[PDB]
């Protein structure tokens, strides 16, 4: 039950800390070292509190990689709520970034700091044995980004045998963008890291924005509520791991649950039942509504049709705490009677899973107290329109071959965009070819 | 002589093959031809940054 | 951290810098005496950028300059901020400037520019590291324009990995002292459309039809001139002196915004044109004070609206108002233009409401972006260049240093090269 | 028939300078990105002479 | 215990040693009557350095003040620490001065300094302890550099494996009015670059520079300039002077100074810029002390911290403070510059602290520190060496008693083959990143 | 060289087609680009026989 | 062929002096203009006749 998180780019640091932070507060990991629950300092490993390691004298450390080329991200970062416990010698940061691209830092200026990390990430890997995959946090183009990832999942897919890993890749929103080659190293993103991949599954800050914006009331779209949404989204994903519960399965149970294909591998994360200091007062919870809208358009982090949405599987997470019995209710109250439009020539059995003590809710943010949790991992075949959308404006741009030069003289050339497009026209038109239903 | 006689018989021994089938494989044969042209130059490179 | 240099140049470069940093130390207030005037503690490094350090938070610019007229520089050292320089711009000699482009190119500058390198590069070592170069560089003389080009070459072989700022005065039939200045034209741009990584389309004629038709001011001098310039620039590299929480950085200005590079002339305007002289004193709100970013007419350059192609915009504030009616007008002003509906510019939606507290206002509204109305400012540019060359006319002033016709042709092939392909994108 | 022309690319290499202890570390950065940016059109040159004579 | 006793050499050398002494020695007190004058007995061995007992409780110098032409000694000697020597010195003949290198160097040999390692051969055998003798050696002319370079030769053969106290003065040519100074000097230093253990190269050419145009100094004479160059000879001197914590030799000092021990020239500077001239009487506290550490004003040389690569550099603060913040100071200073780092011996600096006080300041400091922007220093005496010796240029009076043209070229060569030298290690930056496995290790 | 030197200059007269179009953008402004390439190597080998002339 | 072109190499590569260092400024600034048009005299139009010689 133990495994080490990666972090690249400046928003992947930025999820990543606000993710701890919400982990070492809802464990009672105190900035004082020890828990208080018992007499282990530090931290622990039992069960299920088993992110530490022993390095001191029972000086356990909540293990993780901070990484970014742009050497302020860290000190903002270690002058925050969480402050002096970060690891003071892991720490690895450049002198000058590669500053919103992808090639420089990928293919020139990266290739003396990769070798670092990766002497870094033998020194963590001599530690102890448990391994259950990876968590790498990335972005397409908000700090390095693009340019680790490219390289260090085909590092990691020679160099480390052919072991499972899991990457967390945050789909982009142009209204809050800060680019405009954002195509280019989505395509370029899509091609590299997800063929040489295990699992993964993209966030959209569009669909935060719409889900704040339109769907909760509130007028600010900052990366603070980004990051606490996401250290939410994140925390409920990992409690399965984090606490024990009724069906306390691993990561790996659910890697080997979701994914049916090198190319059919991206999930539809159904996590709307949005909640605030408004949408958390004086209201009731039942398990209908937050079970009743989930296939509902506006309610997904990439926008689908539901009856053109066709669900290969249909897994669900809980985070229970009062019963499994209004679950085992819940199971023939909403999940028993769904004759909705499915995939032809597959099983069509509905997944539940439930994870008792509970993770607690965050401190000083803006939601109330909550309980109910309706992470309801489906997935999606026409989500290949959620990338040939991208694909037609990089048509519409990449015949007039705008900011070609910038990625020509770092070592590519015109036939690895050629190679692109035609990995994301092949992983489109093979949805349509057997991924939509067929015959 | 002969490092040239090879490289040119490799570069003759990578053919195009018969586009067919719903392409699947057709993928799988450019990233072929890429790579393998890579290291026949890498070869070549090599033989004649000895000599 | 991050650190920018300060190289100058030119006789009016010179003094529109003296202006520019006059009026960028307005709202910072860096003294010259060592009483530590801090602006804003918080702010070490986004003074660090700018005014580097010498001794103990005493930071003061990479301040070196060169010009052969000494007078200038020794009447702008008794500014309000004169004097905080180190004595390292001291770098000159008294050859005189004569108006020639020859002597700043080729025969008295290649003497000269070697100390001027040897200063920079042992400049620019002492800081944490280097990120950018700067200057601002002018053609109403004539030795400006031929030792910029040769430090903007130097700086090309010397130093390739580094952004340089290069701010060019355009010609002007309006305000001219001497009229060879197409020829001061055709052969700085020749050359600097592939050495260099950004420009500027910053007018002089447009910019004095604008001082004087479309705001009525009765002050043609430089001074106004100069402050409404500084003013502008001050407005545009706030953004990139300022980061809060986007204006991306200097290869990443360069990323979003050049395609094609050499199409790399953008045009900065600004939207309320407050001057010394008459003056509007309301409070700038964001609607109707920001619908002069979107006319064509009231900009540092030849414009217009519907024969016009835009394909990048920025809009850089500094009041502390809200982002919604930023985004409708926005929509506005790029749903409404049918020529904008190109194959080209997916997205441009770069726009930053950062608060940065300003020297005279409380807010700004700056544009910066490209178009096709650089093709026209360079259409005549080219029919003064016919006026003057198609008969060979006063060719004797210049080629008996080192120049002859071959050079003026291989810059007339890139102008048709130029015209040839903004009239393909104009077509597209 | 290629022979002299595997020597004109070792002769290319031999354009290569020591990385030049004496040099100051802002110039071997420099001798560097030239090398680089050669060899970047010494490959373009490398698969148009691979590319070119196969026919 | 110790000792390190007074002799000279140089026109403009005999004045700055007689007051040099006199400001060691001004807060000491060693009168001439016949008794003693103890008022901190704590510096019996710090005054047993420079001035040894010969008699009942009496320390007294072994000051040998040697002049061709007397005048000087006859005129400035009658100081009230002037005349408390062993009288069996001063030897001196009248043969001449002239301004002369040749002659001096050549045909005063068994006039005067034959006389001169007769009386230090038995003025250093009557006594406890020998660790070397001092000197005030000066290029004002051209006999007191001959005998300086006389007196140094004879001494790499008297004691030859002892460190022995050897100075330099740099003239004035703003001062020094002489049509031809840079034979006798350039020549001089060709020869102590290999005849020496070290060279604190004062001047008073920059002193000159500094105190006309940045001091505002309306009288510009030898005495308060002397005064200046003794402040900071006394910045210099104590680390002997003062017993500290550690009471460190300068026989350990010489070693410690040098990388290599060929190359041996350094001078100091003085940070808060002491008052001689223009006064004022505040006391220099830490941040004011600091804040003029690094600067490209009062340093005794062409300023150029551009032009820096500083290989030792220590100050001593015998003001009563605390040195954390004045080693968080230093480190400020250490870093915030990129032309200091040069990673050679990487804890090359210095922090000694004492608690006796140079003058009625009480807390105060100076600047010593290793020198690099000499080159230019260097070039300017060279070059206008060479600059009147291609036409063969002023032959009046230094063609010699034996003179070649082997001597002036291997001069020349010698003077090429340590400025080449030394702007080879002022560049070729071989411990910083300058090597070729900061990048990987495989570039071709 | 030499002799030699005129076997490059017989590799640049032997494997430089016209350049035959493909595609808009392409073989006639980029090829021939890669071929000024080509050409702009061969003015350093030029400027780098100036130096070996000398020895 | 060969004949022109290797005795061009032959003369005008052998044609280049050093400058001269020792001198004022005036007569340096005349000896550096003559250098400056002279090796791009010697590169520029010599490599552009031997590049369109005959292909």
């Amino acid at each position: 039950r133990e495994c080490i998180s990666i972090h690249v780019g400046q928003a992947g640091v930025q999820i990543g800390n606000a993710c701890w932070e919400l982990y070492c507060l809802e464990h009672g990991i105190q900035p004082d070292g020890q828990m208080p629950s018992d007499k282990t300092i530090g931290g622990g490993d039992d069960s299920f509190n088993t992110f530490f390691s022993e390095t001191g004298a029972g000086k356990h450390v909540p293990r993780a990689v901070f990484v970014d080329l742009e050497p302020t991200v860290i000190d903002e970062v270690r002058t925050g709520t969480y402050r002096q416990l970060f690891h003071p010698e892991q720490l690895i940061t450049g002198k000058e970034d590669a500053a919103n691209n992808y090639a420089r830092g990928h293919y020139t200026i990266g290739k003396e700091i990769i070798d670092l990390v990766l002497d870094r990430i033998r020194k963590l890997a001599d530690q102890c044995t448990g391994l259950q995959g990876f968590s790498v946090f990335h972005s397409f183009g908000g700090g390095t980004g693009s340019g680790f990832t490219s390289l260090l999942m085909e590092r990691l897919s020679v160099d480390y045998g052919k072991k499972s890993k899991l990457e967390f890749s945050i789909y982009p929103a142009p209204q809050v963008s800060t680019a405009v080659v954002e195509p280019y190293n989505s395509i370029l993103t899509t091609h590299t890291t997800l063929e040489h991949s295990d699992c993964a599954f993209m966030v959209d800050n569009e669909a935060i924005y719409d889900i704040c914006r339109r769907n909760l009331d509130i007028e600010r779209p900052t990366y603070t509520n980004l990051n606490r949404l996401i250290g939410q989204i994140v925390s409920s994903i990992t409690a399965s791991l984090r606490f024990d519960g009724a069906l306390n399965v691993d990561l790996t149970e659910f890697q080997t649950n979701l994914v049916p294909y090198p190319r059919a591998h991206f999930p539809l994360a159904t996590y709307a039942p949005v909640i605030s200091a408004e949408k958390a007062y004086h209201e009731q919870l039942s398990v209908a509504e937050i079970t009743n809208a989930c296939f509902e358009p506006a309610n997904q982090m990439v926008k689908c049709d539901p009856r053109h949405g066709k669900y290969m599987a249909c897994c669900l997470l809980y985070r229970g705490d009062v019963v499994p019995k209004d679950v085992n209710a819940a199971i023939a109250t909403i999940k028993t009677k769904r004759t909705i439009q499915f995939v032809d020539w597959c099983p069509t059995g509905f997944k539940v899973g439930i994870n008792y003590e509970p993770p607690t809710v965050v401190p000083g943010g803006d939601l109330a107290k909550v309980q109910r949790a309706v992470c309801m991992l489906s997935n999606t075949t026409a989500i290949a329109e959620a990338w040939a959308r991208l694909d037609h404006k990089f048509d519409l741009m990449y015949a007039k071959r705008a900011f070609v030069h910038w990625y020509v003289g770092e070592g590519m050339e015109e036939g690895e965009f050629s190679e692109a497009r035609e990995d994301m026209a092949a992983l489109e038109k093979d949805y349509e070819e057997v991924g939509v239903d067929s015959v | 002589l002969k490092a040239v006689r090879l490289i040119k018989f490799l570069y003759q021994s990578n053919p195009p093959p018969n586009p067919e089938g719903t392409r699947q494989a057709r993928r799988n044969r450019r990233r072929r031809w890429r790579e393998r042209q890579r290291q026949i130059h890498s070869i070549s490179e090599r033989i004649l940054s000895t000599y | 951290m991050r650190e920018i240099v300060h190289i100058q140049a030119g006789q009016c470069g010179n003094q529109i810098g003296a202006k520019f940093w006059e009026v960028i130390s307005d709202e910072h207030g860096i003294d010259p005496t060592g009483s530590y005037h801090g602006d804003s503690d918080l702010q070490l490094e986004r003074i660090n950028v700018y005014y580097n350090e010498a001794a103990g938070n005493k930071y003061v610019p990479r301040a070196i300059l060169v010009d052969l007229e000494p007078g200038t520089m020794d009447s702008v050292r008794s500014g309000p901020f004169g004097q905080i320089f180190r004595p390292d711009n001291f770098v000159f000699g008294q050859s005189g400037a004569g108006n020639n482009w020859a002597k700043g190119h080729y025969t008295e500058g290649a003497e000269l520019v070697d100390s001027v390198l040897d200063v920079v590069r042992k400049e620019s070592e002492s800081c944490d590291c280097l990120q950018g170069f700067q200057l601002t560089h002018s053609l109403g003389g004539g030795t400006g324009s031929g030792m910029g080009t040769l430090l903007i070459s130097k700086i090309r072989e010397e130093y390739p990995d580094r952004i340089m700022n290069t701010f060019s005065v355009v010609p002007s039939p309006k305000v001219s002292d001497t009229v060879v200045e197409p020829y001061n034209a055709t052969l700085s741009v020749h050359q600097l459309v592939e050495n260099t990584d950004e420009t500027y389309c910053i007018d002089n004629e447009a910019l004095y039809d604008i001082c004087f038709r479309t705001l009525k001011l009765t002050t043609p001098t430089y001074g106004d001139l100069n402050h409404l310039v500084s003013a502008t620039m001050s407005g545009v590299t706030t953004c990139l002196r300022f980061p809060g929480q986007l204006n991306a950085d200097l290869r990443k200005l360069a990323v979003n915004m050049v395609p094609f590079p050499r199409l790399h002339f953008f045009m900065p305007g600004f939207a309320p044109l407050t001057s010394r002289g008459s003056q509007q004193y309301r409070a700038l709100t964001v609607p109707e004070l920001t619908q002069q970013m979107f006319d064509a007419k009231n900009m540092m350059a030849a414009c217009d609206p519907r024969h016009g192609r835009y394909l990048t915009v920025a809009a850089v504030f500094r009041g502390r108002m809200s982002m919604k009616e930023v985004d409708e007008q926005m929509l506005n002003v790029q749903n409404k233009n049918s020529s904008y509906f190109v194959e080209w510019i997916p997205n441009n939606v770069k726009t930053a409401v950062c608060d940065i507290p300003p020297r005279g206002l409380k807010m700004s509204a700056t544009f910066i972006g490209n178009s096709t109305a650089i093709q026209e400012l360079f259409k005549r540019i080219s029919e003064q260049f016919t006026a003057m060359f198609r008969r060979k006319a006063f060719l004797h002033w210049y080629t008996g240093e080192g120049m002859d016709e071959m050079e003026f042709t291989e810059a007339e092939s890139n102008m048709n090269d130029l015209v040839s392909e903004y009239q393909q994108y104009q077509d597209a």
